[PDB]
C-alpha cells in the first residue's frame, strides 16, 4: 500500500485512486520500460569520470541500488561536467551529497518520476503531494466540452 | 496432548495462524477433511485461524463461553479417534 | 395488536397443523405449460393458487366463486398472496436429527442425555449401536455397543434387550428418559455428594433439565419426524427473460430431501438388505442437515454453480440473513438524493428543494390537494395534470410544501445530528441547497457530498420532525452543551476582518452617536471598517429578576465593532464584541447568548452573524496572492548553520566519537531545532509586519497579510501549514515512523525539486491510506457501543437516592487540567453543599446545577460535590431523570423517555472519529504557586535532622489557598525529605520535599541503637565492603543468592534504645524491627545508634496512549498482565514462603479471619514493608491496575471514576470534548451482572451470574418480606461480553450468532417480551424510547388491568 | 472536510510523534560519568562534550545498539 | 511477486518479547516452496511446503552432509592447544573485537589488557601491531565451548567426545590422555557470529542421511510405510527434477542476484550450493550483516 525508494522513475508516486485501493493501482511513470524479464526499468544518462554522456542506459530496480545516480536538476557546464563539486545523488535509497568523481548515472529528464496524468499539471512542485494525487485523479474524469480550448 | 496446549497458545496469543495449527496437529492425520473439521472446531470457540501474522494492531470476544470447554473436549477427543463419521460416501 | 413472542420446539403435530397438505413429489413446474405441477414443491392445491381468484383448472375465473375449491383440480379460489403463507409438511420415512440441537456446541441432545457428542454421532451415522432399556440383564440404559458385541449379547438374549441405532435410537432414548426422574436424581446425588467440577457440571445439567421441564417442550422433539417446507413465494422460481428461470437454492435442497425420502420409502417397501437402506438413511440425513444448516458439519453440498448453496439458517443467520440487512436497513419510499450546494440566503430552519424533487416526492399530497380544490375531477385527471406540470400544479405544490418539514440525512450518520429536518423552500434547480451553519453538524461540504431527503407522511411524524428534529431545535452538540452552530470559514474571516483596527485608517478618532451612525459613515465611505472611534452604545443586562436594565456609555471601539453591534440581541455586554473575534470568540459569543437569552434569540442571532459575516467578508475582498507567502530573510542563515551542525556531527562520526544511531539522532535533533527556528522567524516576520504611522513616525500593528488573517482568525490554517508555505517544510517521515534524515528545506512557495517531492510522497500516501481505511471502519465503535447500551431509557422522574460520586477538579502532574465548573455542570447534586465554615445549607440536595449555580459554586470556592450518577442510580430497567442530569442537547432536563443509551454511544462514537485510528504514545518537590500545605495519607517521622520522612505510602501533597480550594497536586515519595511539616505556611520558592531517587528509606521512628536481629551474615547477609569509602556494609541479599541457613529467615534491622532492650514501635506488640528485603543498602552496621528515621537500610531503584483503539480496549476491560496487586483486606501485613516465583503474602485482621494468602510472582519488585498493617484496596505491585480489581476492592464508584478518567484523558489529549454522563451510562451498562456472596434466602445458585437488577429487586422484595435476601458480589464485563448476555432473543439474535441463540431460546421455551429497541424495530412496532414511550406505558397498563 | 485535509493531519501526527521519540533519545541533562557503565572504559572528553550526560563509551553503545536492532 | 528467494523478518509481532524471526522463503515458478524460519529461541527450522516445521540441519543431512563438515561450513574455527600448561589458545586479534576478556590478555610476557576489560579497538591495534600469535588464558575459557568434529580413542576406539559437544574439564582431561593437541572449538559470539546452527544441531533428532529422509517422508505424506530409496526418490525429486520443480530463468536471475552470485543464469533445479548459500545468507542476516527484503521493493 505504500511507496518505496525504488519507485523512482518506475511508478508514479502521486497518481493513484484515492479511496478503497490506494497504492494497489499505482500507475506507470513516463519513461518506464519493462525489462527483458518483466521487471520495470528506467533510463539514466551514463556519466563517465566527470562528463555526462548522452548515451542512455536502462537500469532496472535490482541494479539501481548499487550505483550513485545523479539528480535530474544538476547543472552542467556545456560539456557534461557538474559545475558543483559535490552533487545531489541517491546511492542506496537514502539520497545524499556525493563528490564530483563518484556519480555513476544521471536522470534522463525531470519529468521521469511522474506519470502522464501527473505531468500535465503545471507547478506540480508547488502542491501538497495528496493534492496532486487528487488533481491527477480528477483530471482523469474531465468531460469533453463543446469547444475544446 | 500438543493440541490442548495449541489451544492455550492460540488463546494467549489471541490468534492462530495456519503455521501453528499445522505444527501442533496430530502427526497422523492424512485425510485433510479432518484438518478442516478440527480447525473449524477451533475457530468456533476462538481463536480464528487466519493464515498469516495479522491481528497485530487490531484490538477488535464473541467466543463465550460454554462452547469453549465443550469444543476443547471435542478437540481432545478427535485424537482419541481417527475419524470420520462425516462423509456418507466413505462410510 | 399482539404482545410477547414465544419460540420453542415444534411437535410433528403442530407441524402438521401448520401445513395445508403434504408434498410428495420433487417436481416443480411443467416445463412447457409452466403451471405449477401437482403435487410437488410448487403445488397449486397445497400452497394456494397462482392467480388472484382463479383456480388452476381454468374453470373458475370469477370472484363469484371466491372460496370454492375446484372439484377438478382441488385448488382454492383465493388470492395469490396466500401463496406466501401456506406451508407443507414432508412425511419423513425415518426420523432425523435436527442438526441445530445436534451440533450447536454444546450439543443439546448431548447434554440433555449426558452422552458424549462422539457417541451420538456414532449412533446417528450407524457406526454403532445404543441400548434403550436393555432388559433386566446386563447393560445400563445409555450403554453404547457395536455390531460385534450386539450380535454377541443377542445370543444371550433375544428379548429383554433393546439396542437400536440411528435416529430411531436417539428418539426412543429422548422419549424414554424422564426429566423429573433424572433431575431429582441429580438433585439427590448432588446434595448428599458435592465436588467442585462435579457440582459445577451437575448443577448446570439440572438447570438445563428443569428448564426443559418448565418449558412446554418434549425431550424428543429435537428429532424431526415431519418436516415443514417454506411457502413457494418465499422460495420462488421466477421466470427471467429468455425462458431462463431463476430460483433460490431451497428448491434444490427440497428436491434433494424429497428424492431421498421417497427412495427410502420405496426401499422400506421392497424390504432391502439393511446395508443399502442404511446408506439411504444416512443420505437422507445429510440432505435434511444440508437443508437446515448447509456447511454446518459435512463440507456443504455445492449447487450447480460450484457454490455452497444457502439454507434456512443462511437466510436467517449471519451478515446476510434476514436479521441483518432487510430487517434493520431497507430501501424506503418517498425519498430522494442529490447534490447539496450552499444557499446562504436561507434561514437555518429551511432547505432548498428542487421543484423536480419536490413534485416527485410529494405526489399523493398534490393529487389529494388537486382533487380537493376541484382543480381536477378524478385522481387520474390529477395524475395527468401533474405529469403535464401545469401552472397551477406548481402553486398547489407550494401550498402542500408549506409546513411539511422534510428530513435531510447524510451518508455516514455518525451521530444524531446527521438527521435533521427543515422546511422546504422550493428551489428552481437540481441541488439541495443546504444552509451553511448546518454543515458542521452534517459534517458536510460542497465538493460533491450527496444528501438524501425523506418525507414524513403522518401527522405524528411531522410533529416529531418539527418538535424533535428541526434544525432550529438542535443548536447544541449532544456530546456537550457547547453549540454545533459555530460559524466556519467565510464568516469568521469576514467577522474578523470587520472587528479589527488599523493604527491610522480613514475617519479615525471621530465620535459617533451610535451604531447607526457607524454604518451611515461606513457605507457612505467616510470611515474605514476598522478605524478606532468613540461611539455611544447602550448595552442591556438582565441583572434584576427578568428586568433587562439598560446602561449607556461612550465606548472606545472601532467602526466595525459598532456596526456589528446592531445584530447582537439585548442582554449581551459590549465586551463580547470589543475583542478581535476569531473563531473561539465568535463561538463563545453564541454560547453566552444561549446561556442568557435562551434559544430563539440564539438562532436568530446566529443567522445574523452568518449574514453579516458573509457580507463583510465579501466587502473585504480578502484574496490570497503568491506575494502573501512571505519567506523570512533569516532563513538561509538558519539553514546554513544547521547544515554546519550536521557537517560537524558527521565529521565527529567519521572520527569515531559517536555511534551511527547517535549521529542520526543528533542530525534529526538539529534539523528539528532549525525547523522550529525558521517557523519562528517567519511568524515574527509575518504577524506584525504591517508597520504603519499615525500623526507622525511609525508603529507596528498586527499584520494584514491575508494568509495571516485567515490563519489568525481561526478561519482556516494554523502555524504549521504556513510553516510549510513560508518556512521550511521540515522532516518528512516514512510510513514506518522512522524519520528520513535529510529534510525538505524548502516550501511550496519555492518549489520542491524531484527528490524532496519524492520524499514527501511517502508520508503523504501513508496518511491518505489511513484515512481511506479510517472511514470504512467508521461506526465500529459507535455500533459496538449501542449494542451494549441500546435498551436503556430515562424511565423515571426520580429514584430518590443519596448515592452519587464526588466530582472534583482534575489536577494531574502540575496544575488543573479542567475546572469543576465543567465536570459538575447540569448534574444533580446528591447531598447538600455546605459552605467552607459550613455556615448554612447553601445548595439544596436536588438542584439542577445550571450556570447560575456553577457561578454560585465557584463564588464559594468548592472543589468536591456529591453529584448523582447514572451508574449509581436505583431504578430498575432505566434511569431516573434526576440521577442522570440534563439533556445537554436540549438544555432543560432529561425527559421521561430519552433513549440516553443510544445517544451516549453516539456521543462517544462521533468524537471517536476525531481521534487517530492507529494507537499512539508519548528533581525535588519545589513549590511554584502561592498557597498552603496539605499532606494526605501521611504517617511520617520527624528525624533528628528536623526534616520529615513519611513512613506511609499514599502520602501526597496538595496546595490549598486562602479560599480552601485545591490549587496543585504533587506526590510525596517515601522518605521524601520534607523541609516543611504539614499544613503550615508556604510560599513559592521553598522546595517542600527534597528526596534522592537512588535511595528509598527504611526510616525508623526512633533515634535508637541499631540492631541486627535475625540477620545471619553469610546465610541472610552479604559481606559487602565498598573500598572507595571503605564501607562496612552487611547488606542483605534477596532469596535468590544466599544458602538455606537463613533462607526464609528475616534480616531484621531494628532500632532498640541505648541500653539494649528493643524499642517497641508505638501502637502494637512489635518493636521496630524492620525486616529487611534483599538488595538493601544497609550502610550502618550494628553498634551505632542513630536518628529517628535515618536511612539505615536504603532500598535501591507517565506514558499515555491515545488511539481510539485505546478507547476500545479501555471499554473491553482486559486484565493487563502487569497488574498492581491490591490488598484483599486491611490489617497487619506479613510475608511467608519464598522462592517459588509465587511467594506468599498474607494479611491478618485484628478481628476477622486472617489466613488470606496471595502468591506474588517474584518478577515484580515488592512495594510494602514486611510488617506494615496495610489498608484495604492498596497496591503492592505497581503499574496497570485491572479495573476488575478496582471494582472488587474500592467499589463501584472507584471503577467508574477510573474508567471515566481513562477515557476522558484519551479524549482530552487531543482536545476532544465529551461529557461524563456518556461514559458513565456505558460503564453502568458494563457492570450489570452480579454474583452472590451468599446464596441467601433467594432462589439463586451460589456462583450463578444474574443481572444485578434481578438480585436487587428480589432482595428488596425479600427484606420487605420476612427473610433477608442475597448477598451479591457486583461484577464487571466488557462491552463485548455484556452485550452478548441480554434478555430478549429477537434482539440478541439479530447481531449475535443466530443459531446458538435460537436453539437455546427454543429448548428453553423463552418467550420474548417486546420491551427493547432492537426487537420493536424488527417486529415493526413503536420503540419504547421516545414518543412511543407513552404508547408503551398505556398499553402496559391496558394489560395488567 | 476531505481526503487530503484529514490525510494532512494523519501525516502530521505521524511526523511529530516520530520526531519526538528520536529527539527524546537525545540526552539533554548534565551528569558527567567518565566511566562506561558496562565496561568501565573512560569516556573521552570529546564524546562527552557532544552529548552531555552520556553514560556509555562509543564501543559499548555500538554494541548495545547492534543488539537493539534485532529486538532482543 | 516474482519467483526467487526472499528474506523477511516478521518484525516483533509473534513473540511477546518483540524479538524478530527472519524467515527466508524460496518460491519457485513451479514446484515446491521451501521456508527457513528461526524460532524465538534462535533455532533454524526448515519447513518444506507449508506443512509442519522441521529442524534446520535435517535437510543438510539429507543432502549427504554430516555434523563435522556442517560445522565447518557454517562456522569459523578456534584452535586450542594443550601447550603443556592448561590449554593455551590460538589467537588473531580482530576476532576479539567486542570481547570481554575473562583473563589477562598478555603477550611478550606483557599484559595487553587487564582482565575484565571489554576488548577495545585500542587493544586490537596493540595485539596485531605487536602481532600476538598465540595467547594463554585460564581453562574455564574453554570450559564452555563446543568441539568442532569427532574425537575417538587410540586406546579402544572409543569416542573421546562426539562432534558438536559442549566442553567440560573432563573432556580436555580425556583429550590429554589421548595426547590431542588440537581442540577444535567454534568461534561463537553473541554479537556477530552467533551460535545458531550449533543449537539447531542440538535439537536435530536424526543423526544421518537415512534418518533425515525418514523424517522428511514422514512429514511429506504420513501414514504410508517409508523406504530407503523410496524416500531418496521423493527427496531428490522434490527440488532436483527438471520435470517437477523449476525456478524459471527470471527465478534463477533473482536467485543468483539475491545471493550475490557472479553468474546470472543457471539451472532450473536447486543444488547443495543453493540451499547452503540460502542458509548462510539467512544466518548472516540474523547476525547483522545484511538486511531483510522490502516486499514492495520493485
Ligand atoms: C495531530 C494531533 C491532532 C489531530 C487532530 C495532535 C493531538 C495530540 C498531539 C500529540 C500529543 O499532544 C502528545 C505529544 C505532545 C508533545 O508536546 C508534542 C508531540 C505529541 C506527540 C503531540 C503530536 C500531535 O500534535 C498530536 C498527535
Ligand atoms: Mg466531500
Ligand atoms: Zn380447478
Ligand atoms: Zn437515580
Ligand atoms: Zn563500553
Amino acid at each position: 500500500r505504500d511507496v518505496h525508494p525504488t519507485h523512482y522513475g518506475r511508478v508514479c508516486p502521486i497518481e493513484t485512486p484515492e479511496g478503497p485501493n490506494i497504492g494497489l493501482i499505482n500507475s506507470l511513470s513516463v519513461y518506464a520500460q519493462t525489462n527483458e524479464y518483466g521487471f520495470l526499468e528506467t533510463p539514466y544518462r551514463k556519466v563517465t569520470d566527470g562528463v555526462v554522456t548522452d548515451e542512455i542506459h536502462y537500469l532496472s530496480a535490482i541494479e539501481e541500488g548499487n550505483y550513485v545516480i545523479a539528480q535530474a536538476n544538476s547543472n552542467l557546464d556545456e560539456e557534461g561536467h557538474f559545475v558543483e563539486d559535490l552533487v545531489t545523488c541517491r546511492s542506496k535509497g537514502e539520497s545524499s551529497l556525493f563528490s564530483r568523481d563518484q556519480v555513476d548515472y544521471m536522470d534522463v529528464s525531470t519529468q521521469q518520476v511522474v506519470s502522464v496524468g501527473a505531468s500535465l499539471i503545471p507547478f506540480l512542485e508547488h502542491d501538497d503531494a495528496n493534492r496532486a494525487l487528487m488533481g491527477a485523479n480528477m483530471q482523469r474524469q474531465a468531460v469533453p466540452t463543446l469547444r475544446a480550448d | 496432548s500438543q493440541l490442548k496446549l495449541l489451544v492455550t497458545r492460540g488463546k494467549e496469543q489471541g490468534y492462530l495462524t495456519y503455521a501453528e495449527v499445522n505444527d501442533h496437529l496430530p502427526e497422523d492425520i492424512v485425510d485433510s477433511d479432518q484438518i478442516e473439521d478440527i480447525i473449524q472446531m477451533i475457530n468456533d470457540m476462538g481463536i480464528q485461524v487466519m493464515e498469516e501474522a495479522p491481528d497485530a494492531d487490531d484490538l477488535m470476544n464473541t467466543a463465550d463461553e460454554d462452547a469453549a470447554e465443550a469444543a476443547a473436549q471435542v478437540l481432545s477427543s478427535v485424537e482419541s479417534e481417527i475419524g470420520r463419521t462425516t462423509d456418507p460416501v466413505r462410510m | 395488536e399482539f404482545d410477547a413472542i414465544k419460540i420453542a420446539l415444534a411437535s410433528p403435530d403442530m407441524i402438521r397443523s401448520w401445513s395445508f397438505g403434504e408434498v410428495k413429489k420433487p417436481e416443480t413446474i411443467n416445463y412447457r405449460t409452466f403451471k405449477p405441477e401437482r403435487d410437488g414443491l410448487f403445488c397449486a392445491r397445497i400452497f394456494g393458487p397462482v392467480k388472484d381468484y382463479e383456480c388452476l383448472c381454468g374453470k373458475y375465473k370469477r370472484l363469484k366463486h371466491r372460496g370454492v375449491i375446484c372439484e377438478k383440480c382441488g385448488v382454492e379460489v383465493t388470492q395469490t398472496k396466500v401463496r406466501r403463507e401456506r406451508m407443507g409438511h414432508i412425511e419423513l420415512a425415518s426420523p432425523t436429527a435436527h442438526i441445530w440441537f445436534l451440533k450447536s456446541l454444546p450439543s443439546r441432545i448431548g447434554l440433555l442425555l449426558d452422552m458424549p457428542l462422539r457417541d451420538i454421532e456414532r449412533v446417528l451415522y450407524f457406526e454403532s449401536y445404543v441400548v434403550i432399556e436393555g432388559g433386566m440383564t446386563n447393560l445400563e440404559r445409555q450403554q453404547i455397543l457395536t455390531e460385534e458385541q450386539y450380535l454377541d449379547a443377542l445370543e444371550e438374549f433375544g428379548d429383554e434387550f433393546d439396542a437400536k441405532m440411528g435416529a430411531e435410537a436417539i428418539q426412543a432414548l429422548l422419549k424414554s428418559m424422564d426429566l423429573e426422574q433424572e433431575c431429582e436424581q441429580l438433585r439427590e446425588e448432588l446434595n448428599e455428594t458435592n465436588s467442585e467440577t462435579k457440582r459445577k457440571k451437575l448443577t448446570k445439567r439440572i438447570k438445563l433439565l428443569e428448564a426443559f421441564v418448565q418449558s412446554g417442550n418434549k425431550p424428543e422433539w429435537m428429532i424431526l419426524t415431519v418436516l415443514p417446507v417454506l411457502p413457494p413465494d418465499l422460495r420462488p422460481l421466477v421466470p427471467l427473460d429468455g425462458g431462463r428461470f431463476a430460483t433460490s437454492d431451497l428448491n434444490d435442497l427440497y428436491r434433494r430431501v424429497i428424492n431421498r425420502n421417497n427412495r427410502l420409502k420405496r426401499l422400506l417397501d421392497l424390504a432391502a438388505p439393511d446395508i443399502i437402506v442404511r446408506n439411504e438413511k444416512r443420505m437422507l440425513q445429510e440432505a435434511v442437515d444440508a437443508l437446515l444448516d448447509n456447511g454446518r458439519r459435512g463440507r456443504a453440498i455445492t449447487g450447480s454453480n460450484k457454490r455452497p448453496l444457502k439454507s434456512l439458517a443462511d437466510m436467517i443467520k449471519g451478515k446476510q440473513g434476514r436479521f441483518r440487512q432487510n430487517l434493520l436497513g431497507k430501501r424506503v419510499d418517498y425519498s430522494g438524493r442529490s447534490v447539496i450546494t450552499v444557499g446562504p440566503y436561507l434561514r437555518l430552519h429551511q432547505c432548498g428543494l428542487p421543484k423536480k424533487m419536490a413534485l416527485e416526492l410529494f405526489k399523493p399530497f398534490i393529487y389529494g390537494k388537486l382533487e380537493l380544490r376541484g382543480l381536477a375531477t378524478t385522481i387520474k385527471a390529477a395524475k395527468k395534470m401533474v405529469e403535464r406540470e401545469e401552472a397551477v400544479v406548481w402553486d398547489i405544490l407550494d401550498e402542500v410544501i408549506r409546513e411539511h418539514p422534510v428530513l435531510l440525512n447524510r451518508a455516514p450518520t455518525l451521530h444524531r445530528l446527521g438527521i435533521q429536518a427543515f422546511e422546504p423552500v422550493l428551489i428552481e434547480g437540481k441541488a439541495i441547497q443546504l444552509h451553511p451553519l448546518v454543515c458542521a453538524a452534517y459534517n458536510a461540504d460542497f465538493d460533491g457530498d450527496q444528501m438524501a431527503v425523506h418525507v414524513p407522511l403522518t401527522l405524528e411524524a411531522q410533529l416529531e420532525a418539527r418538535a424533535l428534529m428541526m434544525s432550529t431545535n438542535n443548536i447544541l452538540s449532544p456530546a456537550n452543551g457547547e453549540p454545533i452552530i459555530v460559524p466556519s470559514q467565510d464568516v469568521v474571516l469576514g467577522l474578523y476582518y470587520m472587528t479589527r483596527d488599523c493604527v491610522n485608517a480613514k475617519g479615525e478618532g471621530m465620535v459617533l452617536t451610535g451604531p447607526k451612525e457607524a454604518e451611515r459613515l461606513y457605507r457612505s465611505g467616510l470611515a474605514s471598517l476598522h478605524a478606532r472611534v468613540k461611539v455611544r452604545i447602550t448595552e442591556y443586562e438582565k441583572d434584576a429578576n427578568g428586568e433587562l436594565v439598560a446602561k449607556t456609555s461612550l465606548k472606545d471601539t472601532t467602526v466595525g465593532r459598532a456596526i456589528l453591534w446592531m445584530i447582537v440581541p439585548k442582554g449581551l455586554p459590549y465586551s463580547i464584541v470589543n475583542q478581535a473575534l476569531g473563531k473561539k470568540a465568535i463561538s463563545k459569543m453564541l454560547n453566552t447568548c444561549y446561556r442568557i437569552l435562551g434559544l430563539k434569540p440564539t438562532v436568530i442571532f446566529a443567522d445574523q452573524i452568518m449574514y453579516t459575516g458573509f457580507a463583510y467578508a465579501a466587502r473585504s475582498g480578502a484574496s490570497v496572492g503568491i506575494d502573501d507567502m512571505v519567506i523570512p530573510e533569516k532563513k538561509h542563515e538558519i539553514i546554513s548553520e544547521a547544515e554546519a551542525e550536521v557537517a560537524e556531527i558527521q565529521e565527529q562520526f567519521q572520527s569515531g566519537l559517536v555511534t551511527a544511531g547517535e549521529r542520526y539522532n543528533k542530525v534529526i535533533d538539529i534539523w528539528a531545532a532549525a525547523n522550529d527556528r525558521v517557523s519562528k522567524a517567519m511568524m515574527d516576520n509575518l504577524q506584525t509586519e504591517t508597520v504603519i504611522n499615525r500623526d507622525g513616525q511609525e508603529e507596528k500593528q498586527v499584520s494584514f497579510n491575508s494568509i495571516y488573517m485567515m490563519a489568525d482568525s481561526g478561519a482556516r490554517g494554523s502555524a504549521a501549514q504556513i510553516r510549510q508555505l513560508a518556512g521550511m517544510r521540515g522532516l518528512m517521515a516514512k510510513p514506518d515512523g522512522s524519520i528520513i534524515e535529510t529534510p525538505i528545506t524548502a516550501n511550496f512557495r519555492e518549489g520542491l525539486n524531484v527528490l524532496q517531492y519524492f520524499i514527501s510522497t511517502h508520508g503523504a500516501r501513508k496518511g491518505l491510506a489511513d484515512t481511506a481505511l479510517k472511514t470504512a471502519n467508521s461506526g465500529y465503535l459507535t455500533r459496538r457501543l449501542v449494542d451494549v447500551a441500546q435498551d436503556l431509557v430515562v424511565t423515571e422522574d426520580d429514584c430518590g437516592t443519596h448515592e452519587g460520586i464526588m466530582m472534583t477538579p482534575v489536577i494531574e502532574g502540575g496544575d488543573v487540567k479542567e475546572p469543576l465548573r465543567d465536570r459538575v455542570l447540569g448534574r444533580v447534586t446528591a447531598e447538600d453543599v455546605l459552605k467552607p465554615g459550613t455556615a448554612d445549607i447553601l445548595v439544596p440536595r436536588n438542584t439542577l446545577l445550571h450556570e447560575q449555580w456553577c457561578d454560585l459554586l465557584e463564588e464559594n470556592s468548592v472543589d468536591a460535590v456529591k453529584v448523582r450518577s447514572v451508574v449509581s442510580c436505583d431504578t430498575d430497567f432505566g434511569v431516573c431523570a434526576h440521577c442522570y442530569g440534563r439533556d445537554l442537547a436540549r438544555g432543560h432536563i432529561i425527559n421521561k423517555g430519552e433513549a440516553i443509551g443510544v445517544i451516549a454511544a453516539q456521543s462517544i462514537g462521533e468524537p471517536g472519529t476525531q481521534l487517530t485510528m492507529r494507537t499512539f504514545h508519548i528533581s525535588s518537590i519545589q513549590v511554584k504557586n502561592k498557597g498552603s500545605i496539605k499532606l494526605s495519607n501521611v504517617k511520617s517521622v520527624v528525624n533528628s535532622s528536623g526534616k520529615l520522612v513519611i513512613t506511609s505510602r499514599n502520602t501526597e501533597l496538595k496546595l490549598i489557598d486562602e479560599f480552601g480550594r485545591t490549587k496543585e497536586s504533587y506526590k510525596v515519595p517515601y522518605g521524601a525529605v520534607l523541609a516543611k511539616g504539614d499544613g503550615e505556611q508556604v510560599a513559592g520558592g521553598e522546595t517542600v520535599a527534597n528526596w534522592d531517587p537512588h535511595t528509598m528509606p527504611v526510616i525508623t521512628e526512633v533515634s535508637g541503637f541499631v540492631r541486627f536481629t535475625d540477620m545471619i551474615d553469610g546465610q541472610t547477609i552479604t559481606r559487602q565492603t565498598d573500598e572507595l569509602t571503605g564501607l562496612s556494609s552487611l547488606v542483605v541479599l534477596d532469596s535468590a543468592e544466599r544458602t538455606a541457613g537463613g533462607k526464609d529467615l528475616r534480616p531484621a534491622l531494628k532500632i532498640v534504645d541505648a541500653q539494649g532492650n528493643d524499642v517497641l514501635i508505638p501502637g502494637t506488640d512489635m518493636p521496630a524491627q524492620y525486616f529487611l528485603p534483599g538488595k538493601a543498602i544497609v550502610q550502618l552496621e550494628d553498634g551505632v545508634q542513630i536518628s529517628s528515621g535515618d536511612t539505615l537500610a536504603r532500598i535501591p531503584q507517565k506514558d499515555i496512549t491515545g488511539g481510539l483503539p485505546r478507547v476500545a480496549d479501555l471499554f473491553e476491560a482486559r486484565r493487563p498482565k502487569e497488574p498492581a496487586i491490591l490488598a484483599e483486606i486491611s490489617g497487619i501485613v506479613s510475608f511467608g514462603k519464598e522462592t517459588k516465583g509465587k511467594r506468599r503474602l498474607v494479611i491478618t485482621p485484628v478481628d476477622g479471619s486472617d489466613p488470606y494468602e496471595e502468591m506474588i510472582p517474584k518478577w515484580r519488585q515488592l512495594n510494602v514493608f514486611e510488617g506494615e498493617r496495610v489498608e484495604r484496596g492498596d497496591v503492592i505491585s505497581d503499574g496497570p491496575e485491572a479495573p476488575h480489581d478496582i471494582l472488587r476492592l474500592r467499589g463501584v464508584h472507584a471503577v467508574t471514576r477510573y474508567i471515566v478518567n481513562e477515557v476522558q484523558d484519551v479524549y482530552r489529549l487531543q482536545g476532544v470534548k465529551i461529557n461524563d454522563k456518556h461514559i458513565e451510562v456505558i460503564v453502568r451498562q458494563m457492570l450489570r451482572k452480579a454474583t452472590i456472596v451468599n446464596a441467601g434466602s433467594s432462589d439463586f445458585l451460589e456462583g450463578e451470574q444474574v443481572e444485578y437488577s434481578r438480585v436487587k429487586i428480589a432482595n428488596r422484595e425479600l427484606e420487605a418480606n420476612g427473610k433477608v435476601g442475597a448477598t451479591y458480589s457486583r461484577d464487571l464485563l466488557g462491552i463485548t461480553k455484556a452485550s452478548l448476555a441480554t434478555e430478549s432473543f429477537i434482539s440478541a439474535a439479530s447481531f449475535q450468532e443466530t443459531t446458538r441463540v435460537l436453539t437455546e431460546a427454543a429448548v428453553a421455551g423463552k418467550r420474548d417480551e417486546l420491551r427493547g429497541l432492537k426487537e420493536n424495530v424488527i417486529v415493526g412496532r413503536l420503540i419504547p424510547a421516545g414518543t412511543g414511550y407513552a404508547y408503551h406505558q398505556d398499553r402496559m397498563r391496558r394489560r395488567a388491568a | 472536510s476531505d481526503e487530503a485535509d484529514e490525510a494532512y493531519s494523519v501525516t502530521e501526527q505521524l511526523t511529530m510523534t516520530g520526531i519526538n521519540r528520536i529527539r527524546q533519545k537525545i540526552n539533554a541533562h548534565g551528569i558527567p560519568v567518565y566511566l562506561c557503565e558496562a565496561c568501565g572504559n573512560p569516556i573521552p572528553e570529546a564524546r562527552r562534550k557532544i552529548f552531555p550526560g552520556v553514560t556509555l563509551c562509543v564501543e559499548c553503545q555500538a554494541y548495545q545498539e547492534r543488539q537493539r536492532k534485532h529486538y532482543a | 511477486r516474482s519467483p526467487g528467494v526472499f528474506f523477511d523478518s516478521d518484525k516483533g509481532k509473534t513473540h511477546s518479547s518483540g524479538k524478530v524471526l527472519y524467515n527466508a522463503r524460496i518460491i519457485p515458478y513451479r514446484g515446491s516452496w521451501l521456508d527457513f524460519e528461526f524460532d524465538p529461541k534462535d533455532n533454524l527450522f526448515v519447513r518444506i511446503d507449508r506443512r509442519r516445521k522441521l529442524p534446520a540441519t535435517i535437510i543438510l543431512r539429507a543432502l549427504n552432509y554430516t555434523t563435522e563438515q556442517i560445522l565447518d561450513l557454517f562456522f569459523e574455527k578456534v584452535i586450542f592447544e594443550i601447550r603443556d600448561n592448561k590449554l593455551q589458545m590460538e589467537l588473531v586479534p580482530e576476532r576479539l573485537r567486542g570481547e570481554t576478556a575473562s583473563f589477562d590478555i598478555e603477550a611478550n610476557g606483557k599484559v595487553y589488557v587487564e582482565k575484565g576489560r571489554r576488548i577495545t579497538a585500542r587493544h586490537i591495534r596493540q595485539l596485531e601491531k605487536d602481532d600476538v600469535k598465540l595467547i594463554e588464558v585460564p581453562v574455564e575459557y574453554i570450559a564452555g565451548k563446543v568441539v568442532a568434529k569427532d574425537y575417538i580413542d587410540e586406546s579402544t576406539g572409543e569416542l573421546i567426545c562426539a562432534a558438536n559437544m559442549e566442553l567440560s574439564l573432563d573432556l580436555l582431561a580425556k583429550l590429554s590422555q589421548s595426547g590431542h593437541k588440537r581442540i577444535e572449538t567454534l568461534f561463537t559470539n553473541d554479537l556477530d557470529h552467533g551460535p545458531y546452527i550449533s543449537e539447531t544441531l542440538r535439537v536435530d533428532p536424526t543423526n544421518d542421511r537415512l534418518s533425515a529422509l525418514v523424517e522428511i517422508y514422514r512429514m511429506m505424506r504420513p501414514g504410508e510405510p517409508p523406504t530407503r530409496e523410496a524416500a531418496e526418490s521423493l527427496f531428490e525429486n522434490l527440488f532436483f527434477s527438471e520435470d517437477r520443480y523449476d525456478l524459471s530463468a527470471v527465478g534463477r536471475m533473482k536467485f543468483n542476484r539475491s545471493l550475490l552470485r557472479e553468474e546470472i543464469e543457471g539451472s532450473g533445479i536447486l543444488s547443495k550450493d543453493d540451499i547452503i548459500d540460502v542458509m548462510k545468507k539467512l544466518i548472516d542476516i540474523r547476525n547483522g550483516k545484511g538486511e531483510v527484503d522490502d516486499i514492495d521493493h520493485l
